[PDB]
DNA sequence: CTGTTAGCGCTTTCAG
DNA sequence: CTGAAAGCGCTAACAG
C-alpha cells in the first residue's frame, strides 16, 4: 500500500526512473531486469498511485460524462454504451446526472475540467447557444451523444431523427393511410419540434395530405401520456386510421387506451414508435419501431473522443448512425 | 483468413455483442474487416462496425490476414457462436 | 496559463497558505482577507486542480462503485440514489460495470484504489468468500448496496428478502391458493437460493402447502425466460394457480406468456412480480409487486459511507429498508 | 416551530422527492425532526427518513426548534407541496 | 538501457 | 491569523 515506487527501487535496487517504465511497459528494460523488478513489486504490495502520475504527466485516463439522468433506460443504455469503451479504451469515466437544468452541466463542466479530465462526453436534450459558448471553452476534446447541436461546431454523434422521421411515416402512407396522427413528447424540444415534426410534416405535404395542427397531439414521455393522447385523439374527431408515436412508452399507453375505447391495434388503428427500446417488445400486439441505437450512439461518441484524446486526425466530426424500421405485428 | 456467418440474433451485430466481437478481434495482430452489403470495414474498429447498421437476418463476411490469421478466424468464430449472435 | 494558486497569490499579494485556506474554507482568516482572495479569485477565473489537491491531501473527494450492469432498470435507479446523494455531499463518482463476474468485481477493485477513492460501493448479485477478504483488507471504507454477503463483516444496505418473498407467497396462500410456483433468475446466485426460494418455501411448509421441487422453474432475468417459464410451468399435470415471479420483467414475461397461451391472467392464475419498476404499470393487468426502495438503497448506501469517510460513525452498518406489496390488478 | 402533514403521494417520503426534503432541511441552523409512526428522526438525515418507508397516507410531524424555525418550517411547506408530499 | 535532476499544483505542520 | 518551507508519489526530459 504505502510502499511507494522508491520504495520498491530498493527491493529491484534500480532507479524509480527504471521502476515507472515497468509499470507502464517502457520502451526497453532487459526481460530478466523487468520480469526482476515487476517481480519485487508483487512480492511487496506496491499499488501505482494514480494521482501522483495524473500530477506528473497531465493526464488522467478518466473521461467526465454528463447525461440528464442514468435513471432513465435511455441514458442508462447511453451510459453503458459509453462505458464499455472507455474500458476498452483503459478510461475510467465521472458520471453525473445534470437534469437538462442549465446551471448543472456548466457547474459539473468546470469540476470536471477541474477534476482535470482527459474529454467530455456531454449529452442533452437542449444546447443552448451559451453550452457551445461554453463546451468550446474546454481545454479537451468533447463530443455530443444523440444530442441536439445546431451549428454543427462541437463533434456529435447521432441519426437523423428526420430522415427516421419521414421513413417512419412514409411506411404508413404506402399502406393507405390518409388520417395518421402523431404523439410526442415536449413542444420546447429540439428532437421533436427541430427534427420529429419537421420529418413527419413534410412526409405528408410529400404525399400530398397537409396536416390539422391539432393532429400534433403531445404529452410527458410516459405510459401516462399515453391512454391521453389517445383518448384526446380519438374521441376528439375525424378518429385517425393511424397514430405514430414519438418513444415507445408513450406509444404503448396509445396502444392500451386504443384497447380501451374499442379499436384492434393490429388492424383499426396501426400505431408504430421511435426508440425501439426493450418495452418494445413487452406489449399486446408488439410495437413496430424506428430502431435507435443508443448503445452504438454511446459506444461511439466515447470512441471518437478516444481519438481526439490520442490526436488522431479522425475527421467527420459529425457523425450520423444508421436507424432502421422495425415491424413486428402492429403496423399490418 | 476468411468466413461467411448469417447474423440470427435480434440485436445484429450490436450493443456488447458488437463490443466484444471487435474486442475479440482487437487482440490478434493479423489484420481482419467485417464486409457487408458492400461496404467493408476494420472489425478492429468500434466507429467502423456500428456504422454498417447490420440488422438480424443480415449475411456478413468476416476475413483476417496475418501471422496470427489462423487461429484470428477460430477466435471470431466462437464469439460468434458463443455470443450467439452469428452461426 | 491555465491558473494557479501562486497567481492568486500575486493578485491577492497574500501567500499561497491564505488562498489555500480560502479555496478550502477553513475557520479563521480575517474576512478582510478571506475577502480579498476570493475576488483576485472568481474574476482571475482560477479554478483549483483536483488532482494536485488530491497529491496533498490524500483525499480525492470521489468514490468507486463497482456495478453489475447500469443498462438495467434495476441498478441504473439504485445508481442514481448513489450519485444523488454523492452529489450532495460534494462526492464525485467513478463507475465501472463488473457484470456479475468475480475476475472483473477484483480488477476494478484495485484500479479504484490505486485511483485512489475515499470510498468504493460495492454491488453484487453474488459475495465470494475471496470477496469479503480483499474487501476487509481496502484503505478505504466500503459498503454493499442492493447486495448481501453471509458473515455479515463488511457494512451494508439490504431488504429482507426472506420476507419480502414469504409475504408475497402468504398474500396468495391465504387467498385459496395451494398450488403456487416460482419463477426466478439464476438459482445460483443467493439472492435466489439463500432468501428467495426459502422465503417462498416456507410460506408453504408454514400453511402446510408443501412443495414439489418441480415448480421452482429458473430463467435467467429476461421478457421471454418469463414467457418460458410460464409455458413450462402450465405443461404440468396439476397447473398452479399462482406464480411468484423474481423479478417484474420476468414477471412481465409469465402475464403475457399465459395470455398468449390461453388464460387471462387475473383469473386463471394471477401473477406477483417483485421490484415494483416503472413496467409493473406497463402492463394488461398492472402487476402487483413487492416494492423495493432502488433509489433508497443507494442514497442510503452512499450517505451511509459517507459517515464512515467523514469519520462519523452511527450505529446500523446493516441496514434493512422496510418493504411492501402493491396490489394492482394482477392479482386479488 | 412545526406542523402535521398528510403525505399523500404515491411513492410517500422516497426518492427524489424525500432526498429533497432532507436537503431543505440541511439549508437551516435550526434543528429540525420529523416524528412518524412514533419514532422520530433528524429531518436532515437520508439514512434516517429513507429507513422507516412511510407510504402514501401517513402522517407525519415536521418540526423546527432554533433561530431560524420559521424560515425552514415556512420553507418546508412549499417543498413538500412543490414537491406535492403533503398537505 | 537506465539513472539524475527537477518539478506538476496543492496543502500543511510548524513558526511568528 | 497568516507566511514558509517540504514535500505528497510520479514522470519527464536529458544525461550517461
Amino acid at each position: 500500500m504505502n510502499v511507494t515506487i522508491y520504495d520498491v527501487a530498493r527491493e529491484a535496487s534500480v532507479s524509480m526512473a527504471t521502476v515507472s517504465r515497468v509499470v507502464n511497459g517502457n520502451p526497453n528494460v532487459k526481460p530478466s531486469t523487468r520480469k526482476k523488478v515487476l517481480e519485487t513489486i508483487e512480492r511487496l504490495g506496491y499499488r501505482p498511485n494514480a494521482v501522483a502520475r495524473g500530477l506528473a504527466s497531465k493526464k488522467t485516463t478518466t473521461v467526465g460524462v454528463i447525461i440528464p439522468d442514468i435513471s432513465n433506460i435511455f441514458y442508462a443504455e447511453l451510459a453503458r454504451g459509453i462505458e464499455d469503451i472507455a474500458t476498452m479504451y483503459k478510461y475510467n469515466i465521472i458520471l453525473s446526472n445534470s437534469d437538462q437544468n442549465q446551471d448543472k452541466e456548466l457547474h459539473l463542466l468546470n469540476n470536471m475540467l477541474g477534476k482535470q479530465v482527459d474529454g467530455i462526453i456531454f449529452m442533452s436534450g437542449n444546447v443552448t447557444e451559451e453550452h457551445v459558448e461554453e463546451l468550446k471553452k474546454s481545454p479537451v476534446p468533447v463530443v455530443l451523444a444523440a444530442s441536439i447541436e445546431s451549428t454543427n461546431q462541437i463533434p456529435s454523434v447521432t441519426i437523423d431523427y428526420e430522415q427516421a422521421a419521414f421513413d417512419a411515416v412514409q411506411s404508413l402512407i404506402d399502406s393507405g393511410h390518409k388520417n395518421i396522427a402523431f404523439v410526442s413528447g415536449t413542444l420546447e424540444e429540439p428532437i421533436n419540434h427541430a427534427k420529429k415534426v419537421k420529418g413527419y410534416k413534410r412526409a405528408l405535404t410529400e404525399s400530398g395530405l397537409p396536416v390539422r395542427d391539432s393532429y400534433i397531439v403531445e404529452g410527458d414521455y410516459t405510459y401516462d401520456s399515453g391512454i391521453e393522447a389517445v383518448e384526446k385523439l380519438l374521441e376528439e374527431d375525424e378518429k385517425p386510421t393511424a397514430i405514430f408515436v414519438g418513444t415507445d412508452e408513450m406509444a404503448l399507453g396509445v396502444i392500451h387506451g386504443a384497447q380501451d375505447r374499442g379499436l384492434n391495434v393490429p388492424n383499426d388503428l396501426e400505431i408504430i414508435g421511435f426508440d425501439n427500446t426493450r418495452l418494445s417488445t413487452m406489449v399486446r400486439p408488439q410495437l413496430t419501431s424506428v430502431v435507435q441505437p443508443m448503445y452504438d450512439i454511446g459506444a461511439v461518441a466515447m470512441r471518437l473522443l478516444t481519438k481526439y484524446m490520442n490526436k488522431e486526425t479522425v475527421d467527420s466530426s459529425i457523425v450520423q448512425l444508421p436507424h432502421r424500421i422495425e415491424f413486428r405485428q402492429s403496423t399490418k | 483468413a476468411q468466413k461467411t456467418f448469417t447474423v440470427t440474433a435480434d440485436s445484429g451485430i450490436h450493443a456488447r455483442p458488437a463490443t466484444t466481437l471487435v474486442q475479440a478481434a482487437s487482440k490478434f495482430d493479423s489484420d481482419i474487416n467485417l464486409e457487408f452489403n458492400g461496404k467493408t470495414v476494420n472489425l478492429k474498429s468500434i466507429m467502423g462496425v456500428m456504422s454498417l447498421g447490420i440488422q438480424k437476418g443480415a449475411t456478413i463476411t468476416i476475413s483476417a490476414e496475418g501471422s496470427d490469421e489462423a487461429d484470428a478466424l477460430a477466435a471470431l468464430e466462437d464469439t460468434m457462436s458463443k455470443e450467439g449472435l452469428g452461426e
